[PDB]
């Protein structure tokens, strides 16, 4: 067993969407066994404002900025879609 | 199925350590998730030969989420 290999190889909760596209990470980071992990460059993400996060529900009502992770920053690509939690 | 893998564990997980598995294929990075006796979830590549060998083993159960 290789603790370094496994460290960031755990699944993470994603946000869902109403339009059939790939599930995306909120931001570019996730938690695995007490480690803060960084999504790989290219990973699909949502770039939400502080207030969008606070008011994000299980209900589709937030218009969510799609992005691409680059060096741990969710770089917006201009696409919007309705995203929600599970 | 809201939980998806972002990185693969690139080595062969010792089979002794594995309790069961789950599938997380409908994701940006499709994966087989093995769950260990220490209740760690390990993302793996469905294309690796050892991963397909483990999941076809009748003694290794599919875990409900």
């Amino acid at each position: 067993y290789d603790y370094e290999e496994a460290r960031c190889a755990c699944p993470a909760r994603h946000l869902n969407n109403t339009n059939g596209t790939v599930l995306k990470l909120l931001g570019c980071h996730y938690f695995c066994n007490g480690t803060l992990c960084t999504a790989p460059d290219g990973y699909p993400c949502y770039n939400l404002t502080a207030q969008q996060v606070r008011t994000l529900t299980t209900y589709p009502n937030t218009s969510c900025a799609v992005g691409v992770c680059m060096k741990g920053t969710c770089v917006k690509n201009g696409t919007m879609e309705q995203c929600f939690k599970t | 199925p809201s939980t998806c893998c972002l990185k693969y564990y690139e080595k062969v997980l010792p089979r002794r350590l594995v309790v069961g598995y789950r599938k997380a294929l409908n994701c940006h990075l499709p994966a087989i998730i093995f769950v260990t006796k220490r209740n760690r979830e390990v993302c793996t590549n469905p294309n690796d030969d050892w991963v397909q060998e483990y999941i076809k083993d009748p003694n290794l159960p599919l875990l409900p989420t």
